[PDB]
This record gives structure tokens, sequence and C-alpha cells, in this order.
RNA sequence: AAUUCUUGGACCGGCGCAAGACGGACCAGAGCGAAAGCAUUUGCCAAGAAUGUUUUCAUUAAUCAAGAACGAAAGUCGGAGGUUCGAAGACGAUCAGAUACCGUCGUAGUUCCGACCAUAAACGAUGCCGACCGGCGAUGCGGCGGCGUUAUUCCCAUGACCCGCCGGGCAGCUUCCGGGAAACCAAAGUCUUUGGGUUCCGGGGGGAGUAUGGUUGCAAAGCUGAAACUUAAAGGAAUUGA
């Protein structure tokens, strides 16, 4: 009403009881609201309102006494409106609104320190908002309909973090902060989001300037992480090039190349380097390293994936990806963990990864040690399915399988006695909804990888298993039986000659092979030599002992 | 304030109001003997017949 | 001292339900069951306990149905437990009949708008479609699961503490059968506890016998049947 | 018992109406205030002790002739008001007599606003400021620490209890601190082993808080205040009798 000679001098007599005990905390936003709905004149209701509003939203966040408790949906939506209006009236006002000489008034308040650390009191509003939104998500029952009602605001948030990003009057150097923010929302947006902005192939379908507005987002990690990494090799802090790169690695997984993101994960060398950061960095590292192994599997790289997903499943405390696990040892620190805990829809499913260890080993166990398991033991690997295989045949009444481990083992044992369709069509019944097939963001491509990897490791069964009294052999019908590409099952039987060196003879101009495999009961007096090896090994060790 | 006299007397027959105040004032200083000591009728409406004849079943 | 003439207990409990305040309506009846008035089952104790367990069901409190039955059976000894048997049967019938109505409405009216709903996936579920499954399960959990975790508890309730060994009780093996028939209508993990409770209370059975405990022997009913 | 009221319906009972006083029980060897004094609710206005402080100024302080603010009750002048009670007074009883106690009336007054008066057993019958010298249990306010109980059920965290510690306050109990004529007092102690600072004030009992002069007030009266003369005790605490 009076030329900010009463407005800036009440703003201070209402923004003085902020955080004092007997303030009530609630009838304060009202007095900060009755300075834009009672202020209704140019730079007196319209122009200096940047400052009145900065103190309206800051006090609105402070309706919560605690910082370990979540805001309520009413004041939450009020914030998401209150934040938007500032951004819309700030865009079409090309001026710095806590100082920096423009005309004369009502900006240019350089009397107080410097308009940067309160000019960048805009992102610390929307950054506090992003850290607030996680509390809403952590503090809901995840299986409830309220959770999806709450995730409907995930879209509302990502529109405001975009609007504050478009605000490039930075001084990448120090907008890097809201680049980390932006990528921390998009780095785990799945294939349906990533692919279906170009995978409607570019014709008169989706390459027009007005439709190609959301295809910016997949090749955005590359646009933004490049800056946030290669500027922070110069700049000070650790978190805004290490969170950024692990987001780039994790995003270049789950849709794109294993080879692309292994170079990035090796380039960082965090394998042995990430030791002395904070657990809220060491958690999303674990999430990334699990997504490494899943992508390698989904590609069909089924032992380098097994050689990676060992120590996570080997340890029962694999809950570094989810909510908190077991009981006692320090309540005092267990309280600190349930605000470290990652949000629900970000969590990768755990009977999905149990069914990635105990299927990568299924293809590097039910094949590998069948060549020295003719009573020819000296290749023993005692960390496998056997952790399960010992115990779920160590009982008597065994019928149709229900869990992941049985519903894996029950066709493993009939993949052993080749039975090429008995081994397959127990891995594609109700697994699809049990989060084996559907749960990966590919419907019939993970099974197309899998069942091909079965159809090849089910001619490599005749190799070590059914070769006993085979003196003549069939080859046209063998690929026609297993309904595979004949060459695709010729090349692994080819591999078995140069690698497994089977007691059999290859003549593949005729497409037959006589075997002459007669070690039938020559192998049993050398089953008596398996031990006369241990006799002979240690008489090459008794004098080592003695002398 | 929010409901009619028939429902207000229905509340006064227990002491539902006296219970509610005894529950609210637990945090400030726990009370025990909380009763609605008295009720006085100051001003009454325009005496209709259908009102009382439905208040009398 | 709340009540002279314990018939008045019900008059106040009913009078609190004229307001629609079920917590103080329960408070009265619980305060009445646990005092001097332990005179072996007055004909008033049937509607006292029956209203008490009706309110206990509607408010969804397992621990108060436990307490009420535990006070009732103490004052209602073998002199006459015909009323205890009818009380526990009525309590279980109220619980399972409300859950039937809870399934019906939350599996039709809300699942009929769920047939009309945005099944043509929005992005809000395309994020949530890497862990969970159908929206019928995501909604019925919210409105039906609170009642089945009450039913299960109410079956463990009446079996666990009220009927150990207890010579006087066929109704034990009645509840057990009717709760086994409950399992293959709804959730399944409340059956692993069912089998293991039946076993653990059998291990409670066959050792000592220092009560009016089951003489597990030639007696055809209590042992075989 | 009588004076008073009442078949122009008193007293008793019901429904209302107005008036002017007064805030029961909760209410305490509890609180606040310089003393007088202060109690239904809610709002507004300025003040204040104690506590907390690794804030600030740097001796600014203690007590005080002159001078000044407040000062129960009663009382005087002016305006409003007058329910109760009630100096004066009108009677009714009792009594040897009653001009009193007791009882029915009852003007001033009691209540409010504005001017006065400045005194009380205005008392802790005890000036103020500072230091030192036993113990115990509670209590009111502030702080601090700790098993556990109960509400916010989600209990972070506040409130209600519990156990202790620190500082200011109202008091209490106890003892060969010590004092005192004793009664008694942790101050009325640290006093012939007499001295921390300062204001007021007492000198046997009367005459007498009188006379007189001065001063203040409309009046009532307040503050200051002798002498002649009379007198051997008056008095304080405690003891043993009656």
């Amino acid at each position: 009403e009076i030329t900010h000679a009463v407005v800036i001098k009440k703003l201070n007599e209402i923004l003085q009881a902020r955080g004092k005990k007997g303030t009530d905390r609630a009838a304060q936003i009202e007095l900060l609201q009755l300075l834009v709905q009672i202020a209704s004149e140019n730079n007196l209701g319209e122009g200096v309102i940047v400052k009145i509003k900065f103190n309206i939203i800051a006090s609105l966040y402070d309706y919560n006494p605690n910082l370990a408790t979540y805001m309520k949906p009413e004041m939450w939506q009020k914030c998401l409106d209150c934040i938007n209006e500032l951004m819309d009236i700030l865009f079409a006002n090309p001026n710095i609104f806590v100082g920096e000489n423009i005309l004369e008034e009502s900006e240019n308040l350089q009397n107080v320190d410097q308009p940067l650390r309160v000019r960048g009191c805009i992102l610390t509003l929307v950054e506090r908002m992003d850290e607030e939104f996680t509390k809403i998500m952590q503090n809901t029952d995840p299986h409830s309909q309220e959770y999806v009602e709450h995730l409907k605001d995930e879209a509302q948030v990502c529109a405001i973090i975009e609007r504050v990003q478009r605000y490039l009057e930075e001084k990448t150097e120090e907008i890097c902060r809201v680049y980390l923010r932006r990528i921390l929302h998009t780095y785990y947006k799945f294939d349906y989001k990533a692919h279906q902005r170009q995978l409607t192939p570019p014709e008169g379908s989706s390459k027009s300037e007005q439709d190609q507005a959301e295809n910016e987002g997949e090749d955005s990690a590359v646009l933004m992480e490049r800056l946030c990494k290669y500027i922070y090799a110069k700049d000070r802090t650790d978190r805004i090039r290490t969170c950024a790169i692990l987001c780039h690695i994790y995003h270049h997984a789950l849709h794109s190349r294993w080879y692309q993101a292994r170079d990035l994960m090796l380039m960082s060398h965090l394998q042995d380097n990430i030791q002395h950061a904070d657990p809220p960095v060491q958690i999303l590292y674990n999430r990334t390293m699990v997504q490494l192994g899943i992508c390698a599997f989904r590609q069909g790289l089924t032992k380098d994936a097994h050689n990676a997903l060992l120590d996570i499943q080997s340890s029962g405390r694999a809950k570094e990806l989810l909510g908190q696990g077991l009981l006692l040892r320090s309540l005092q620190e267990r309280n600190q963990e349930q605000e470290k805990v990652e949000r629900r829809r970000q969590e990768p499913f755990h009977l999905h990864i149990n069914l990635e260890l105990l299927e990568c080993v299924y293809l590097v166990s039910a094949m590998l040690l069948e060549i020295p398991y003719m009573a020819a033991h000296e290749s023993d690997a005692r960390r496998r399915m056997i952790s399960k295989q010992f115990h779920h045949q160590l009982r008597v009444g065994e019928r149709q399988p229900l869990l992941g481990p049985p519903e894996s083992m029950r066709e493993h044992v009939v993949a052993a006695s080749k039975a090429m369709k008995m081994g397959d069509w127990k891995t594609c019944h109700s697994f699809i909804i049990n989060e084996k097939m559907n749960g990966k963001v590919w419907d019939l491509f993970p099974e197309a990888d899998k069942v091909r990897t079965m159809l090849v490791r089910k001619i490599q069964e005749e190799s070590l298993r059914t070769y006993l009294f085979t003196y003549s052999s069939v080859y046209d019908s063998i690929s026609m039986e297993t309904l595979s590409d004949m060459f695709e099952l010729d090349l692994p039987t080819v591999h078995s000659i140069i690698s497994k060196m089977i007691i059999n003879e290859e003549l593949m101009a005729s497409l037959d092979q006589p075997t002459q495999t007669v070690v039938m009961h020559r192998t049993e007096p050398t089953a008596q030599q398996n031990l006369a090896l241990q006799l002979a090994e240690k008489l090459g060790s008794l004098v080592e002992n003695n002398e | 304030q929010t409901n009619d006299l028939k429902e207000v007397v229905n509340k006064l027959i227990p002491d539902s109001i006296g219970k509610d105040i005894e529950k609210a004032c637990q945090s400030i200083y726990p009370l025990h003997d909380v009763f609605v000591r008295k009720v006085k009728m100051l001003k009454k409406p325009k005496f209709e017949l259908g009102k009382l004849m439905e208040l009398h079943g | 001292a709340y009540f002279q003439r314990p018939e008045n207990a019900l008059k106040r409990a009913n009078e609190f339900l004229e307001v629609g305040k079920k917590q103080p309506a329960l408070d009265v009846l619980y305060d009445v069951m646990k005092s001097k008035k332990h005179r072996t089952w007055q004909k008033i104790h049937e509607p006292i306990m029956l209203k008490y367990l009706e309110l206990c069901v509607d408010l969804r409190k397992s621990h108060l149905a436990k307490e009420g039955l535990y006070q009732y059976k103490n004052i209602c000894q073998q002199v006459n437990i015909k009323s205890l048997e009818d009380v526990v049967r009525a309590y279980l019938k109220l619980a399972e009949e409300k859950t039937e109505a809870a399934k019906e409405e939350s599996q039709q009216m809300v699942l009929d708008i769920e047939d009309l709903d945005n099944i043509q996936t929005p992005e809000s579920v395309l994020l949530s479609a890497v862990s969970g499954e159908d929206t019928q399960d995501r909604t019925d959990r919210l409105l039906l699961t609170p009642w089945v975790k009450f039913l299960w508890e109410s079956y463990r309730q009446c079996l666990d503490l009220l009927r150990n060994n207890s010579r006087v009780e066929r109704l034990y093996h009645d509840i057990a059968q009717q709760a086994f028939k409950f399992c293959l209508q709804y959730t399944r993990k409340a059956e692993f506890r069912k089998l293991c409770d039946n076993l653990r209370m059998h291990l409670s059975q066959i050792q000592r016998h220092h009560n009016q405990s089951t003489a597990i022997n030639l007696n055809n009913p209590e042992s075989q049947s």
C-alpha cells in the first residue's frame, strides 16, 4: 500500500517469530499470505513479491517441527502451487530479484551482503522440495492405493525441476546442482519411457518438431553428465561427479549395451576405489552393480554375470538395495537407517535377482561339471545351486514346485536327463507374474534370450551325457528334434571337440560321427586310480612333510 | 452448535461431552471428575406443535 | 465403583451408542466384567459379553476380544460353559460374516469402477510395474486385508489361550476345522501358523497332565475322533 | 418473651422482573507486592522479581538531614446511588438500676467518581547493605541431570508423576554453634578476646504527648513539644502457693 516503507518493515516484524517457541508455527503463513492478497499495486503486490513469497514458502516447509517426518498432502500441494507461481512471474521478469541494480526500486537491495547466496535461494527451495518428496514416498504402505495416488505427483515435481532447469541465468559450473537433481529423477526411467520416444520409427509418425519434445530425456544423461563430470575434475566436491556417473552407468544399463557401461564402471574403478564415501553413495553403487549383472544376463552373458552376482547373494544381508533387514546391534544407528532407506518403486525386485544367480549357475553348472562327474572329480565348485540342491532334495515328499528355488531345480534335474521341453516349460508357467519374465521391461525378449540359451545347452547334453554305446550318430534330425537353427547347434558340438575333447571322431562332409567311446569298465579300475592319484600326489608330499 | 436439541439431550443422558474433555486435557494435566455441571435455557424458538409431537414419538 | 445393579452396564453402553461413541461404550462393559461382580454367570452376562464382542469386532481390536473372553471363562467355569461356547461361536460368526460383506463390496462396487478405470497404463503404474501386479490386489488389500488379519488372529485367539488341553472342549476342534476351511477361501500364510499351532499345542498336550487336561488314550472322542 | 408482620392473605411453595452489594466450597503456616493490600471469565495496556547467559557498560555503589510518591479503617466537602448491614436515635425485654449485653426498626455511613486528612497492636511489637559459623526433611518459581510409569500410539518431542543437584523466596524440625535476666533466637550468634558501612531513636515512674509558640487542614485533627510540682519504686522473665 505504501512504496515498501511499510511492507519491507512488516515483512520483518512477521519474519522474526520464525522458529521461536510461542509462534504457534501455523498462523504465520497466513500473515505472509496477507502480504500478496492485500498487496495489489505495481512493485507493491506485483514486483517485489519475489521476496514476500521466498519467505511464504520457507515458512510453509516449517509447518513440520521434525526434519525426519514427512509433510502432509494439503500443504504439499499448496507448496507445489506456491513454488510454480514464483517460477512463472520470475521467467517473464529478466532481472536479479534480491539485488543487482536494475532501475532504482523495488529490487537492488545490495545493502544486505550479495545477491547470489539468496539469489540461489530458489533451487534450495525446490531441492528441499525434492528431499521432502522422498519422505512422502518412504512413509506410505507401498502395496496401498495411497502410494500410486502419491506417485501421481512424481509428474508434477519433474515439470518444476524442468522449469527451474530452463532458468539458465546460472551466474553448468553451479547449475550442476539441479543437473544432479534432474538426472536423479530420470536415470532409472525404464525402456517404455526411453525406447517409445524413437521406437515408433522416424517417418510421418514421430520425428516432427512438435512431437520430438520428450525424445530429449534418454540422450540427456550424455548432454548433462558430461558437463557435471568434466567440470568437477576441476571443481571441489566429490558427490556431484560420482552420483552423476553412477546415474549415467545405471541409465546406460537395463536398455542399452553391456560393453558401453562396463567401460564407464571400469573408468571410475569404484570396484576398489569407493571405500570412504557415505552409505547414501554406497547404496546406489550397489543398485548400479546389481543392474550390471542383470543387463549382462539379459544380453545372454551368463558366466561374467555369475562371476559378478556372487557376494551379494552369498551374504544374507543383501538388503543394501531395499528397507532395513534383521534385528539387534544398535537401535541408536538402526533409527538413522530408516531415513537412509531407498524409495519403493526404485527398488529392483529380489525374487527377480535370486532367479538371476540360480539361472546363470543353472547354465554354468548343469553343463560345466558333467564332464568330470563320470566319477572323475577334480574341478569342484562348492558355491552354486548346491546351497539349495543339498536341502531341497534332502526331504522325501516332493510334488509340483511353488517357490523360485524348487520351480528352478525341478526342471534343472530333468534338464540333466536332457528332456529338452521338460527342462524349459517349467520356467514359463506362472514365473511370468512371479517376477521372472515380466518385471524386466522386455516381455518375450528375455525368454527369447533364455530359451535360445536352453536350446543350445540341450544339444551340449548329448556331448557329456548320452554318448555311452553310441557308435553311429545322427545330425540332421538332432537339430530338427530341438527345433533350432542347425548351424547354431552344429557350432557348440564343434566347440565340444576343441574344448571337451570327447572320445569320438568327426567326419562332417558326411554329417555323421562314429564315437568308439569304450572306456565303459576301463574307467572303474581308474576310479581305483582316482585315489592311487591321492596315493601318488602325497608320496610326492610325505618327504615335504618329513624333510 | 452443529446439531439440534434432541441430539444434544441424547449426549447429556450419558456424559459424552464430559468424557471428550477428560480425553483432550490428558496431555495438559490429567483430570478425573469432569461433568457438564449445569445447563440453563436462555432463549427458546417460536413454539410450533409438529416439532414437539415428533419429539414425543 | 462404577455400577450397582450390573444390568445398568448395558443401559449406559446402549446409551453411548445412542450418541455413536463405541470406545466409551466398550470402556463401560470392560470396566464391568473385571471387578467384584464375578457372581457365576448372571443371565445379564450373556448380552453384556455379546455386545462387548460385537463392539470389539466393529472397532477391529483382537487384544480386547482376548481379554473379554479371558474374564468371561474365569467367572464362567464348568458349572455352565454352555454360554461361553455360544459366546465364542457368536464372536467368530460376527467376524467372518463382516469379512464376507467386506470382500463382496470391495470386490464388486470398487472393482466394477476398477473394470472401467485407467487400465490403459498411466506412467504412475509403469514405474510400479517392476515389483507388484494387478490393481484388484492393490485396492482389496487396503479395504479387505485389515479384516482377514483380524479373522486369522481371532481363530489363533480362541484356539491359542482359551483352549489348551482343556478336557471340556470339542469346540476347539470345531474352530480348527472352520479355520482350515477359511484358509482355502482367502490368504495362505495364516495356515503355516495353523499347522504349527495345532502341533505346538499337541507338544503342550503330551508330556505332564497337571490340570483337567486331555487323557490322550482309549477314550474314543477326546483322543481319536 | 415482648415490640414488628398478617384473612386490604403474612410466612411456606412455583414461574418470571429489577436493583445494588459480594466472589463460598477449591484456599494451603501456598503466591505476588515498597508497605497499605490483592481471588469468577475473557480481552487490551505498561510494569516486575527469580532463573539462564563464554552479551554489554566499567565503579556507575551502601545508607541517608532537605525534599518527594503511595498510605487500612474511620472521618469532611461535591455529584451519582441506595440491596444488605448499621454509629446516632425510636422502642421491647432483663436488672435493685441499664442510659449496655439480648431483640424489631433505623438517619449518617457502608458502594461508585472527584477533592481532602496522613494515622493503626500501620506487628516479626525486631531499620537497611555485606561477609562468616551445624544437620535433616519438605515446599513455590527457574535451570540442570537420570531407571522407570502414563498422553500424544508414530512416539522423535513436549505435558502429568518418580529420583537427585544448583540458585533466589515463604516457612518448619532438630543440637551444649553461640548468646541471653530468662521466655527463647541459626539469629536476637561471631561482645570485656569489646571497632565492616550508615540512618533513626531510649535514659526511674508520673505530670503529659498536657500547656505554650510554630506549622499543615474547610473541620476533625496531624507533625514539632516543655516546666512547676509529686514520687521509691513502676516494670521484665521465670518459680512456688492461693
